[PDB]
């Protein structure tokens, strides 16, 4: 068929209990329309994976504020008092992972690797429940891959094949979650023709992109 | 002005051409006290090199704190995997971070205080294990008067045995081969005050306050 | 003509929109038998998607064999880490590779011949371990007449338990839930011929040669 | 201060017994002048790391032909009979690693990771001498990072800060070895001024590039 679809169609991909990766650092790089659409769907019991919870009115915040998320996996939640409130309250589960570890877990999930050794978190609470290996006289935490049912991606430019480019600091997690999810939805700022994006400028090849939201 | 003297001293530690990471809070001030002839490149965790002040605000350009920033000529963008590949891979010559506690074993705690809401560690852990030089910029004592430079951190660690340099408005400490050394004392202060305001065990440099080549 | 029937049959297996990897040798012929309406994207190990025939030769544009090739509109370049992240991460819908030996345990050998000088495995291991569908396109028997579809590979393995589909000019085999199944026989061939020329133990589909 | 340096001065980095990573796939992406300078220096007992040994007159071939290498780590050597003969004879040690594994080893070396789990090579001769881990009921080979004393890189464009872009299939290993070596030397096809390379077009940031070869 085609990868091009309206936002209204995206609601078809949402379901209860599903795990979703969302791009963006502090809301910068988050697909707004997809998130608003995810909120409009009314789906609950979500497990969201992202770098952070952004602010209350940005990023994955609105989803958390309106109580549609049961679990969060991220590296920072400080700028969203609601996340913390719900974490403390018990309404929502939160897993705080070192950023460099989290992104590598996502990449591993995406790159078909069974795990990786990192020195980050050794001797801390991060070590709890994890395997530790000694190599080269140094202790490493063995971190395991992360995957998801769905990925919500924002891109700058996007052609009809799904080749993506990104703008400034809006890139962050997006290129990695694109490989780590079963199905991928991209929300490009600009839709271009195939050939308009030079081969040496494309960051995320269209092969990993399943569906494209049109302008 | 304490924060400014700290920032000023840390700025003098950086070498020309260094790749530097400045944590949110006090360390960001270090960029405002770089000596003449010292040029550094600032790395931003959210994925770019060549961080700088705002010129014209851009929605897709912010710092690790999510606040609008800018870039200098020759800046480079990259994703988070690359970012922490750089950070963890030892391509950051120096990171300057704040601190809640530091101890004689060079352990660090600066991402959570027991009793207060947990904000998360972010990229602090990767930064302190990965950076070639870990500089901690911190006030000597807390606002309640409690010690922050201890024998052993009581708060949850960011990392263990990671700190190389501790800079306060009262003194400069260095961790060399496991041992903690008091290498500088601030003007208007003496060794006894630092000792009194410090629970950590440390040896004092014999050649304290002397010129070097 | 054998190589061509194999290639054509393998070509008939590919789906519209599939990301495909074609190894050097026989598999590239698959590119010449794609049915109408079927469009695929070829991945090159050296790091790009949208591989195609030469248009105007460029020194910095070659295939996995280092020979000059071309690209199609919408092609994307990337480094080797990304390339084998794609390959190993299961982002290749299908790989078509040649073979020296295959066995009932779906093991593969296709990167070295004992007695001949060793060339190296290249990206074959990642490809057969990573691909969503692993298609082996090879002649049934060697040039000496000996079987190549065996009970157990004698040559150094490329991978173990990796083959999903084996396409020969005499038959098509499929590995389903651990067991090896003979699903198609080529025209001009008989079951006794396939059995005789195959040392591997396999079960035959009851509804052989029927419409779906 | 400048990163610009002549080819003659660059030879000062070459020495016997040194381990060197060299970019290029089948010679495509290899810095020719740097290899010629390395050959001209007369250094021996080298350990070369590259995707392959290319052909006799390209890539790291000339270094192998002139017996300047004692050890090779690569994934393919078929197009260079000299590599094979010196391998068989015993004059040269050769480590054949799966391509996807090799590049990940280099990436680990560059990214400060202690190792990774891969399914590639399980049940083969590649498994020999390596640790195997069982996770999710699946067996993985534990592969460890690779680093080098020096990296010889080719780029298409390069500014005075060392920001690099690459052209077509000449990229391959170059971006990864740039992070995995103590010292890095780049040979750009074109030297531009800072600002001519857009932030979202730069593949290798100048931070990891130490010296630039002037034409």
């Amino acid at each position: 068929k085609t990868k091009l679809m309206t936002l209204q169609d995206a609601t078809g991909f949402f379901r209860d209990g599903m795990t979703i990766m969302v791009g963006g650092f502090m809301g910068i790089g988050t697909p707004s329309r997809l998130v608003e659409a995810l909120l409009e769907s009314g789906v609950r019991d979500l497990t969201l994976i992202a770098n952070d919870t952004a602010f209350v009115d940005t990023g994955i915040g609105p989803l958390i504020v309106n109580g549609r998320v049961r679990k969060v996996i991220a590296s920072h939640i400080g700028t969203n008092p609601e996340t913390g409130r719900r974490m403390i309250s018990g309404e929502m589960d939160v897993v705080l992972v070192p950023q460099g570890t989290l992104i590598e877990q996502i990449r591993c999930g995406g790159a078909g690797l069974g795990g990786f050794l990192t020195p980050t978190g050794v001797g801390t609470v991060v070590e709890e429940g994890k395997q530790t290996l000694t190599l080269d006289g140094k202790t490493w935490l063995l971190e395991r891959p992360l995957r998801a049912d769905l990925a919500l991606i924002r891109a700058h430019r996007c052609d009809t094949l799904g080749n993506l480019t990104y703008q400034l600091s809006a890139r962050n997690f997006n290129p990695l979650i694109a490989l780590a999810a079963d199905i991928t939805l991209v929300e490009p700022d600009e839709l271009v023709e195939t050939g308009e994006l030079q081969p040496d400028h494309i960051v995320t090849p269209g092969a990993v992109i399943d569906h494209i939201i049109v302008s | 002005d304490a924060k400014q003297r700290i920032a000023r001293r840390v700025a003098q530690e950086l070498r020309d051409g260094d790749i530097v990471n400045l944590g949110i809070g006090l360390p960001t001030m270090v960029a405002n006290y770089l000596p003449e002839g010292i040029h550094i490149t600032l790395q931003s965790e959210n994925g770019f090199l060549g961080l700088g002040p705002v010129t014209t605000a851009h929605p897709d350009l912010v710092n690790a704190g999510g606040q609008p920033c800018g870039v200098l000529p020759g800046a480079a963008m990259f994703d988070s995997a690359m970012s922490f590949a750089l950070i963890r891979g030892g391509h950051i010559d120096a990171c300057v971070l704040g601190g809640l506690q530091v101890d004689e074993e060079a352990n660090l705690a600066n991402w959570v205080v027991p009793g207060k809401m947990v904000p998360g560690m972010g990229g602090a852990m990767d930064l302190v294990t990965g950076s070639r030089k870990v500089i901690i910029a911190m006030e000597h004592c807390a606002k309640d008067g409690s010690a922050k430079i201890l024998r052993r951190c009581t708060m949850p660690l960011t990392a263990q045995h990671a700190v190389h340099m501790l800079v306060t408005e009262l003194a400069v400490f260095r961790f060399i081969d496991g041992k903690m050394w008091l290498t500088e004392i601030a003007d208007g202060c003496d060794l006894a005050t630092v000792r009194a305001k410090t629970e950590a065990r440390f040896e004092v440099a014999a050649d304290l306050n002397t010129q070097r080549g």
